[PDB]
């Protein structure tokens, strides 16, 4: 059988976790805001020439649910960390939701992947170094991406990955 | 001679893609011909029109059922159902086409398309054929699946035919 | 007089029955006249024929998405979207009618019905009205629904109007 | 807010486990056979005064797949055991969801509850004495069903939450 690997999509509201979700599992790009609930996804891919199905959770970025996160937190294997670069504060809500993450898991070596979304839009507010340099004070790579174009989303999912089979030491 | 036959898939009504398949006649002729002539529409019924109504990512795309068009229906050439004919062929990777059944010898017309190896599957589902062209299509049909199978947009058989 | 209001639901286009409200025009008028004219169609739109899109159990059934029919659409009388009237009404119970939006100043035609208390939403969501008969109905609805909302069969608003 | 149970409904293909379900979530009878894959179900109830949300999982009976039972096993706070009064091989097959789940879950006391399934029909091969000499022995609830007819549905699924309750 292939590996599978639950993967978990978190940030704040309208960043782009389910624009990159839908990406990549239907390869399109929903341009209407249809603000999420919680929504599964199964898709097999090749990573490094293996074969593995990615089973991946979108979540509610909603700020009043935000203690009932920890119940998908605590099943979920890697997360994709969200922020759009258009858009400070999301930026800022990032802290949170890594501490909320390795809070709940109790760890504070987590798989994760820090990811820069809507790197289309010309009027940006967060620096690439910015991100970067946060990034690598977590020890996680940093994915600029674009659920419009596409950039990025493979890479950003496929990184994941390679994330948690390091961590799993395989 | 192991015929070719057809399935043109439609999303939502929208053309997809043509899928064809080798029919292994060589070593399963019964379930081979029920599959070739539900295919052409040949004895009146058949697979035109019908849906894929399970598509599980990773693992298989199932369809068949034009009787009720839910997953429980589907009749053969030969009646109802026939037997199982034999278990030469196995699950052995994506693109191999089997028999859905519920129990032995209870084949009908419902099929799956492997889009990986299923060997769990072996000795129970006949398989009798697999994907020649159109692989693609079938993976892009795994976009409309989930967990359980059910499908997010309509995946029918829009034509189908012999080649 | 508060004006009240009907739906004829529908599921998979079978008659369900008739649920009606109270719109609260003393305490918010304008809310309250939007869903009003909506109801009759008199503008030439509104919710005639929509769908209720999400439906979780436990919670509330929630539609009027008329312009898209898929949970991101709609539009009220005054142009897309309209701002928050007031929140004097809380959300105290089942048969609460009150405004779905996408935050602060973003109402347009979708709603909710609660089937539970929802105190989380007072001062957030735009309470206008509440269910007068037919309050079985809407509970009937919640057979439908499902953790994340997605409904198992189309539930229809078949007809509706002033009364 | 409402106090949410995890209900689980196991045994072999065919019993009506499906069938039961989607009685006591639908009020909608299933004379189609359609075997399940795993299917997921919420119901506002009040049981004994006390408003609930159940949260029902409805699973498949293969034997192939029985390791990955035990993932439903784990989360699952009590057992719906379907067996059909016309099917004596899915009632031999009771024993065995049963040692499974106390296993899976280490445990000799788990919330259960036996339903001897379409007792509507004229044919009968389990019966009635066998059922409630078999739930003696293992201390819990016996009850005959049928979807067809809507019989003991809702008292199978609540006598489950009120056994969950009991032992929680
Ligand atoms: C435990 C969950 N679970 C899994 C499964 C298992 C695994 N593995 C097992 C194997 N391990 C390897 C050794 C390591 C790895 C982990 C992972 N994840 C899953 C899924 C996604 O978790 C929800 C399955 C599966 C299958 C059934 C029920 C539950 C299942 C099931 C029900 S009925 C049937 N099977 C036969 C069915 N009959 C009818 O449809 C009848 C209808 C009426 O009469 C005409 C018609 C039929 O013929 N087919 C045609 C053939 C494939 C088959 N359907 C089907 O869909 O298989 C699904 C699937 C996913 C391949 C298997
Ligand atoms: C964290 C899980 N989770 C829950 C929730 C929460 C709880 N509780 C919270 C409260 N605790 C009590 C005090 C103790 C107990 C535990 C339990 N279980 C759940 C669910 C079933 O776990 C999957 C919810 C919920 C809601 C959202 C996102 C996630 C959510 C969410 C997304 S968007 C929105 N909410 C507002 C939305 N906006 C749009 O649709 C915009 C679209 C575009 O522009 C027009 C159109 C809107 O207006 N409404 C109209 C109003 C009801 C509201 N939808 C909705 O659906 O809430 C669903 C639900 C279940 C009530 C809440
Ligand atoms: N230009 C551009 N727009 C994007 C991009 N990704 C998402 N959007 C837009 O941003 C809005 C929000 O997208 P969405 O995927 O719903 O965000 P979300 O993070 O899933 N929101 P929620 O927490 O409410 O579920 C939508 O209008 C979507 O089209 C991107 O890469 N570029
Ligand atoms: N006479 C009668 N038939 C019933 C009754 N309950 C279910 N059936 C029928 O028995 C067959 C099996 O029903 P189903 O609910 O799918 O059983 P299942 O246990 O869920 N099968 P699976 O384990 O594969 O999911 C169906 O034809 C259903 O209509 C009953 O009380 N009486
Ligand atoms: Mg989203
Ligand atoms: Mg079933």
């Amino acid at each position: 059988g292939m590996t599978e690997y639950k993967l978990v999509v978190v940030g704040a509201d309208g960043v782009g976790k389910s624009a990159l979700t839908i990406q990549l599992i239907q390869n399109h790009f929903v341009d209407e805001y249809d603000p999420t609930i919680e929504d599964s996804y199964r898709k097999q891919v090749v990573i490094d020439g293996e074969t593995c199905l990615l089973d991946i959770l979108d979540t509610a970025g909603q700020e009043e649910y935000s203690a009932m996160r920890d119940q998908y937190m605590r099943t979920g294997e890697g997360f994709l960390c969200v922020f759009a670069i258009n858009n400070t504060k999301s930026f800022e809500d990032i802290h949170h939701y890594r501490e909320q993450i390795k809070r709940v898991k109790d760890s504070e070596d987590v798989p994760m992947v820090l990811v820069g979304n809507k790197c289309d839009l010309p009027s940006r507010t967060v620096d690439t170094k910015q991100a970067q340099d946060l990034a690598r004070s977590y020890g996680i790579p940093f994915i600029e991406t674009s659920a419009k174009t596409r950039q990025g989303v493979d890479d950003a999912f496929y990184t994941l990955v390679r994330e948690i089979r390091k961590h799993k030491e395989k | 001679v192991n015929p070719t036959v057809f399935f043109d898939i439609a999303v939502d009504g929208e053309p997809l893609g043509r899928v064809s398949f080798e029919l292994f006649a060589d070593k399963v002729p019964k379930t081979a011909e029920n599959f070739r002539a539900l295919s052409t529409g040949e004895k009146g019924f058949g697979y035109k029109g019908s849906c894929f109504h399970r598509i599980i990512p990773g693992f298989m795309c199932q369809g068949g059922d034009f009787t009720r068009h839910n997953g429980t229906g589907g009749k053969s050439i030969y009646g109802e159902k026939f037997e199982d004919e034999n278990f030469i062929l196995k699950h052995t990777g994506p693109g191999i086409l089997s028999m859905a059944n519920a129990g032995p010898n209870t084949n009908g017309s419902q099929f799956f398309i492997c889009t990986a190896k299923t060997e769990w599957l072996d000795g129970k589902h006949v398989v009798f054929g697999k994907v020649k062209e159109g692989m693609n299509i079938v993976e892009a049909m795994e976009r409309f699946g989930s967990r359980n199978g059910k499908t997010s947009k309509k995946i029918t058989i829009a034509d189908c035919g012999q080649l």
